[PDB]
RNA sequence: GGCUAAUCCCCCAUGUGGACCCGCCCCUUGGGGUGUGUCCAAAGGGCUUUGCCCGCUUCCGGAUGGGCCCGCGUCCCAUCAGCUAGUUGGUGGGGUAAUGGCCCACCAAGGCGACGACGGGUAGCCGGUCUGAGAGGAUGGCCGGCCACAGGGGCACUGAGACACGGGCCCCACUCCUCGGGAGGCAGCAGUUAGGAAUCUUCCGCAAUGGGCGCAAGCCUGACGGAGCGACGCCGCUUGGAGGAAGAAGCCCUUCGGGGUGUAAACUCCUGAACCCGGGACGAAACCCCCGACGAGGGGACUGACGGUACCGGGGUAAUAGCGCCGGCCAACUCCGUGCCAGCAGCCGCGGUAAUACGGAGGGCGCGAGCGUUACCCGGAUUCACUGGGCGUAAAGGGCGUGUAGGCGGCCUGGGGCGUCCCAUGUGAAAGACCACGGCUCAACCGUGGGGGAGCGUGGGAUACGCUCAGGCUAGACGGUGGGAGAGGGUGGUGGAAUUCCCGGAGUAGCGGUGAAAUGCGCAGAUACCGGGAGGAACGCCGAUGGCGAAGGCAGCCACCUGGUCCACCCGUGACGCUGAGGCGCGAAAGCGUGGGGAGCAAACCGGAUUAGAUACCCGGGUAGUCCACGCCCUAAACGAUGCGCGCUAGGUCUCUGGGUCUCCUGGGGGCCGAAGCUAACGCGUUAAGCGCGCCGCCUGGGGAGUACGGCCGCAAGGC
RNA sequence: UUCCCGGGCCUUGUACACACCGCCCGUCACGCCAUGGGAGCGGGCUCUACCCGAAGUCGCCGGGAGCCUACGGGCAGGCGCCGAGGGUAGGGCCCGUGACUGGGGCGAAGUCGUAACAAGGUAGCUGUACCGGAAGGUGCGGCUGGAU
RNA sequence: AAAUG
């Protein structure tokens, strides 16, 4: 572009679009389950992996993972989540935030337990 | 033609790539004080007055480097680059504290002053800016 | 946001 | 309903002075100074008491705090393009400390807007803060500066100052107290509650600093000075240090030999966080008292919330470790379990029985009172490119002109000095940043100095380049005179070849068509042949790799009107130029309207074949349309997928059209191969995609999608 | 040596490279997500005209009439302009939502054919037109990004 | 002429 044209119409700024629409600006967000299932992912995968469809604070409703080997979460549990997606849920853009209000810690585990949420063990 | 002074510059960098001995532009006082600054600090032999079909003209005597050796005996350039800084579309005028420095030294900057047209180094020294027309190296 | 009988509305 | 004081209120006086009207002098917006008329002041209280102290009154200047006005700077949407009746200006007035349409009457008809008015969305703004090589981006919490608000709104009272957070009125909503209504306003300091992912003690003191009132002791101060909770952040410190086996057990690996944790531990000595005991602050010397004078000055005393705290001494116990990771980016490797399950995941990707990628374990890496995760900002992103990108084929040149604004612009001489450049000078608060010193045992934090800069006001200076005014020039540009080539455009006229139908003649058994066929046509006389008519449309050979046009596009021949354009001569004008958002025009085919026209051809449509099918390909029919006039539509592989003008950088060869001396030289077009150079390559290369300047248009991952909504255009189709 | 099966070398096209037993297109059936349209319904903001109108400053009155006096005056009181807001009516922008509807994205070991990439078996693509279960076909003109 | 994986 000529220089006369970027005074005229100048360097147009790049926007961000937020890939966490539904927290409206906050770090986490509280939520209740009305579905708890399982979804198989797309290729090259096969899996049944658990989800929760979550009704926000902010009255949306977003599709979250549910990380760790089993849990105890049901329809009706009060719930805390998290961004970040599950690259093969599509649809799933949050995840839940283990050892959070009805969310427990992952039975047994003692590797990287501050993710999943479980006390020091003996 | 546009720009004047852009277009002997270009004359010469076109010319020197090819390796005439020499190469004319259309005569200008102003073109001539720039031509001079580029013989004076050696990146000519220099130039003379000239005229053809009764039009002016200034011839501009051009300046190589050794014969080289390898499969590409085309010799150094002594004007390695000359490029425009300030344009008709967009003026460019450095104050004083705010010329800079060609290639760390090895290279010059014209630039028209109040006080005539000088180099990088002769500004500095008679403490003045001005709109800097060139770089050459 | 009303469920099956939950004091929880969202 | 009545009594009474004052620094409360009023009248007369006094008048240094001031206010006002009028004249005149200086000045120059309503600044000073005069003259005459007239108009205005006042408050006392104290002690020791022929005197000083706090008050009061009018005027003048200073100082500090303000009001108002102006220049420039300040976010996203043009799918917001028009906005405006106090609107813009004038006259007179009202109002105020004061200018002003601030308010009013009247008069004129103005004011604003692509340099983005009006409208919509979002935001308190700056010093600064964060990031960044910088340029820039992002941000404005704490502290400092200004503004704005005090439940939602309107109002004015008092006053130097308010249209007043803890003042007043009125309306609203809400809550509260027990029939007339009376009540409230934490966005002060704490605290409650709701909301939320989340955000503190109903603490301590006026000792310090700072504020109000007071002659003064002093009173008030949820400003403040401290304390409390919270790893929220940064900074400091600890859980030990020296010795200790060719190396405990346990656990992990194994080639069964061994290898690893690991000097790690155990065990030894040495130290001594915590905790006890004692002492124990700086922060605080002023006001006050005393001499002198209640001044200068010198001397007295008082008071510490934090606090029995820091800190300084005496004793003195080995005294918490966690978190993330170990496929690649990326530092860290091995067993078992699992078997596209369970699971991991930031991206590429791991898991289907031997997984360094899942879950455990051993081991290892990395940081450590923290380690990680989520969210957001800058970075890497030269991925909005000023620094610092691009458009033949990757995303990207507008289908083509003409031109408004704008941007840009040859040579020479001078005037101004606007941009530009230098110097002086003012401003640019403090904090923060930077360098240096310094104070808390260092640090964080904190003091004291130093360096300042952008930017703007002012004064001076310079004049190359840009600007501007003025003078000349001929190289750009445009004309004159003469001459050229050409399917350039418009109207009209008109010539032959062929297809078809019709008439006539002659003739007979098939013609047609395909891969092969069939449908079709044919004894009602087809085809093939001869003659004559009618009619529409396209112009063979010339014909080319050719020519013309800005593009679309233009082809028999003629005449007429008419555009572009090349050449020669070197006559004329003297920079009159280039580009060009909008605007306007043109714009193949198809399609649309109203009339013509209709031979050949041919979407749709029928039929015959093929085929599993055959809404196709092939064959026999055939309607719009193709043609003309006028008006629309405005698309494209509208392509050179290459915007326009200019300057500059080897040539070789083919060709079209000009001028020359005609071997050839010289212009303007069209091709090919190629110097330098470009390019990711392919390729480009004086017909640039090379080197440069000017202006315009355009791109910023794929799909969604040239879709939706809005808007404009259109008869519609549909276009932008 | 035309054909069928396989092979050698050169060359050309390619969207193949799991390499033609390759790739790949559209409808139709199912599931999920988001969006447009929709008789309407709910809200937010906003503009115009008019009715009523508190407090309050400004202005007139202060008289059949009260109080004060400093009475050629003041105060009460009365009228008026404007005025928060309230009300009626009609517009503009934004958001939510709606029986139903349109196509879109993803999902997938479904159903139909095979349009495109090799001359893709009728060269392709294109603007437009008409037609068709669907890819597509055909007409007219255009492009080579096609022929070998 | 002649489909698919
Ligand atoms: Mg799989
Ligand atoms: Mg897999
Ligand atoms: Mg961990
Ligand atoms: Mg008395
Ligand atoms: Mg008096
Ligand atoms: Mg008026
Ligand atoms: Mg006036
Ligand atoms: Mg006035
Ligand atoms: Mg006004
Ligand atoms: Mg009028
Ligand atoms: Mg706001
Ligand atoms: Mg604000
Ligand atoms: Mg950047
Ligand atoms: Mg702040
Ligand atoms: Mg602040
Ligand atoms: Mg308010
Ligand atoms: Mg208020
Ligand atoms: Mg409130
Ligand atoms: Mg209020
Ligand atoms: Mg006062
Ligand atoms: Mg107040
Ligand atoms: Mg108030
Ligand atoms: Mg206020
Ligand atoms: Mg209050
Ligand atoms: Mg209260
Ligand atoms: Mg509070
Ligand atoms: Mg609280
Ligand atoms: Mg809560
Ligand atoms: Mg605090
Ligand atoms: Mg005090
Ligand atoms: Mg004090
Ligand atoms: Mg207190
Ligand atoms: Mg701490
Ligand atoms: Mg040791
Ligand atoms: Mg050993
Ligand atoms: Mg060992
Ligand atoms: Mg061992
Ligand atoms: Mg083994
Ligand atoms: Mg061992
Ligand atoms: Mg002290
Ligand atoms: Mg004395
Ligand atoms: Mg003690
Ligand atoms: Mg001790
Ligand atoms: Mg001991
Ligand atoms: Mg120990
Ligand atoms: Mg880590
Ligand atoms: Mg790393
Ligand atoms: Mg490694
Ligand atoms: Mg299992
Ligand atoms: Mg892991
Ligand atoms: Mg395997
Ligand atoms: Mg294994
Ligand atoms: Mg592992
Ligand atoms: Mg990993
Ligand atoms: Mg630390
Ligand atoms: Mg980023
Ligand atoms: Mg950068
Ligand atoms: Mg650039
Ligand atoms: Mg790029
Ligand atoms: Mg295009
Ligand atoms: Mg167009
Ligand atoms: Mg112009
Ligand atoms: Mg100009
Ligand atoms: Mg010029
Ligand atoms: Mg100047
Ligand atoms: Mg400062
Ligand atoms: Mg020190
Ligand atoms: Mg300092
Ligand atoms: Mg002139
Ligand atoms: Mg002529
Ligand atoms: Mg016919
Ligand atoms: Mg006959
Ligand atoms: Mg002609
Ligand atoms: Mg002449
Ligand atoms: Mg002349
Ligand atoms: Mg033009
Ligand atoms: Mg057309
Ligand atoms: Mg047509
Ligand atoms: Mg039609
Ligand atoms: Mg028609
Ligand atoms: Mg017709
Ligand atoms: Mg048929
Ligand atoms: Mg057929
Ligand atoms: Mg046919
Ligand atoms: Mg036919
Ligand atoms: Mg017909
Ligand atoms: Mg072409
Ligand atoms: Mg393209
Ligand atoms: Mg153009
Ligand atoms: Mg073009
Ligand atoms: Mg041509
Ligand atoms: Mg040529
Ligand atoms: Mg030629
Ligand atoms: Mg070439
Ligand atoms: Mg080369
Ligand atoms: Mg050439
Ligand atoms: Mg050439
Ligand atoms: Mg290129
Ligand atoms: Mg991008
Ligand atoms: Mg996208
Ligand atoms: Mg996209
Ligand atoms: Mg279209
Ligand atoms: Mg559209
Ligand atoms: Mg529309
Ligand atoms: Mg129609
Ligand atoms: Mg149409
Ligand atoms: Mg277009
Ligand atoms: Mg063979
Ligand atoms: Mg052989
Ligand atoms: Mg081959
Ligand atoms: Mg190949
Ligand atoms: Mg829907
Ligand atoms: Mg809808
Ligand atoms: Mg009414
Ligand atoms: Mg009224
Ligand atoms: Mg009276
Ligand atoms: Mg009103
Ligand atoms: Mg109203
Ligand atoms: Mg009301
Ligand atoms: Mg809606
Ligand atoms: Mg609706
Ligand atoms: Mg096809
Ligand atoms: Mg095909
Ligand atoms: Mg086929
Ligand atoms: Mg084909
Ligand atoms: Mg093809
Ligand atoms: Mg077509
Ligand atoms: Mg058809
Ligand atoms: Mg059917
Ligand atoms: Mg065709
Ligand atoms: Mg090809
Ligand atoms: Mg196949
Ligand atoms: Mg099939």
């Amino acid at each position: 572009p000529t220089i006369n044209q970027l005074v005229r119409k100048g360097r147009e700024k790049v926007r961000k679009k937020s890939k966490v629409p539904a927290l409206k600006g906050a770090p986490f967000r509280r939520g209740v389950c009305t579905v708890v299932r399982t979804v198989t992912p797309k290729k090259p995968n096969s899996a049944l992996r658990k989800v929760a469809k979550v009704r926000l604070t902010s009255g949306y409703e977003v599709t979250a993972y549910i990380p760790g080997e089993g849990h105890n979460l049901q329809e009706h549990s009060v719930v805390l989540i998290r961004g970040g997606r599950v690259k093969d849920l599509p649809g799933v853009r949050y995840h839940i935030v283990r050892g959070v209000y009805d969310a427990a810690g992952v039975k047994d585990r003692k590797k990287s337990r501050s993710k999943y949420g479980t006390k020091k063990p003996k | 033609l546009t720009d004047p002074i852009a277009d002997m510059l270009t004359r010469i960098r076109n010319a020197t790539r090819v390796y005439k001995e020499s190469t004319d532009v259309p005569a200008s006082r102003f073109k001539e004080e720039i031509l001079r600054i580029l013989a004076r600090e050696g990146f000519i032999k220099g130039y003379e007055r000239v005229d053809v079909d009764g039009k002016p003209y200034l011839r501009v005597y051009l300046k190589y480097g050794p014969r080289r050796q390898g499969p590409d005996p085309r010799p150094e350039q002594v004007i390695h680059h000359i490029r425009r800084i300030s344009k008709p579309g967009r003026r460019v005028y450095v104050g004083v504290k705010e010329i800079p420095r060609v290639r760390r030294g090895l290279g010059i900057a014209i630039l028209s002053t109040s006080k005539g047209v000088l180099t990088d180094r002769e500004a500095r020294k008679l403490g003045v800016g001005g709109e800097l027309i060139c770089e050459v190296w | 946001t009303v469920x099956p009988v939950x004091p929880y509305v969202x």
